[PDB]
């Protein structure tokens, strides 16, 4: 009954240092729909993190798309925390730049 | 144009 | 080209909330255009696309009204499936329904839709024929000798096959241009340096988010030792996706990446450029 979401933690445009880009953390295959997300700079919560809507797909599963705003530097890491009934505790998943 | 549900 | 309309809905109930939330989203051709939440402070259906704006104040009020409608139908139904399946009381519970009508590139209905989910999992289902219901559980034979006396299937065949054809109708003349305009996919290939070389195959800015990436070598696509991702949202109404594979430095340009897109005229053909 539980299902446990898949992550994925990427850019909307190919990243280039110094350039304003929006970072996204995809969620999705989860079940129940309660879940919470938290976008991550250094290890630090970022403030304003924009939420898409409660949303299922034809399988039943649940998915959410969170995004913010960044300007991506050599030695920024950015990462995506979350938080689900399927999982003891949260996971992070860190941005990959190369894909 | 949303349904109803059969009551 | 073929459209479709669709309204998903669910009803949430938590271990700490007395009631639950419901929350119903209609879509046009996979894309969100109204939505409504019970969690809302004045809930109403509200609009998600701009040309749904366009529609009239006695529209809103009418949808609003089914919704609350609902909303009641759904927590009702919640709290028997609780005894169909003695689940004590201090859990979370979901219920989830899909149902709409789907036309062929004539504009005439292909099919109707209405299955409803508990717990993430099928519970019933009204088959094709819109007479005739499935369902696999032994809980849910209640449900199922209920609706077969009493044409709740009549009921539903008559929307699907009569509202949700002319609405949809509707909804397709008014947002005819964000609708209709499919986005072709934008690709290339990057290189990666390994042991041994990584070729990844992107796609980029595509609409609808269908997509098949392959990668071939003397006329082969490599079935396993390829990696890729979900198709995912860029977060702009496109889409993104990739496909990877792992091949000796020197050996590239021997490998091709197709990309297969209902926006092409034909599959894209593409090699690692310098």
């Amino acid at each position: 009954i539980q299902k446990t979401p898949q992550i994925q933690v990427y850019s909307r445009h190919p990243p280039e240092n110094g350039k304003p880009n929006i970072l996204n953390c995809y969620v999705t295959q989860f079940h129940p729909p309660h879940i919470e997300i938290q976008m991550l700079k250094n290890g630090k919560k970022i403030p304003k993190v924009e939420m898409s809507d409660m949303s299922f797909s034809k399988d039943w599963s649940f998915y959410i798309l969170a995004h913010t705003e960044f300007t991506p530097t050599e030695t920024d890491t950015y990462a995506c925390r979350v938080k689900h009934d399927s999982m003891a505790e949260p996971k992070t998943v860190y941005w990959d730049r190369d894909m | 144009f949303a349904p109803g549900n059969y009551p | 080209g073929p459209h479709s309309m669709r309204y998903f809905e669910t009803a949430v109930s938590r271990p700490g909330l007395e009631e639950p939330r419901y929350i119903s989203v209609g879509y046009v051709d996979n894309k969100e255009f109204v939505r409504f939440d019970s969690d809302a402070e004045n809930p109403r259906y509200e609009p998600r696309a701009p040309w749904m704006e366009q529609e009239g104040p006695e529209y809103w009020e009418r949808e609003t009204q089914k919704a609350k409608g609902q909303e009641q139908w759904f927590r009702v139904s919640l709290r028997n499936l609780l005894g169909y399946y003695n689940q004590s009381a201090g859990g979370s519970h979901t219920l989830q329904q899909m149902s709409g009508c789907d036309l062929g590139s004539d504009w005439r209905l292909l099919r109707g839709y209405l299955q409803f989910a508990y717990e993430g999992r099928d519970y019933i289902a009204l088959n094709e024929d819109l007479k005739t219901w499935t369902a696999a559980d032994m809980a849910a034979q209640i449900t199922r000798r209920k609706w077969e006396q009493s044409g709740a299937a009549e009921h539903y065949k008559a929307y699907l096959e009569g509202e949700c054809v002319e609405w949809l109708h509707r909804y397709l003349k008014n947002g005819n241009a964000t609708l209709l305009r499919t986005d072709s996919p934008k690709a290339h290939v990057t290189h990666h340096p390994r042991s041994e070389v990584t070729l990844r195959c992107w796609a980029l800015g595509f609409y609808p988010a269908d997509i098949t990436l392959t990668w071939q070598l003397n006329g082969e696509e490599l079935t396993q030792d390829m990696e890729l991702v979900e198709t995912r949202p860029a977060g702009d109404g496109t889409f993104q996706k990739w496909a990877s594979v792992v091949v000796p430095l020197g050996k590239e340009q021997n490998y091709t990446c197709r990309v297969y897109h209902e926006g092409l005229p034909e599959p894209l053909t593409l090699r690692w450029e310098p």
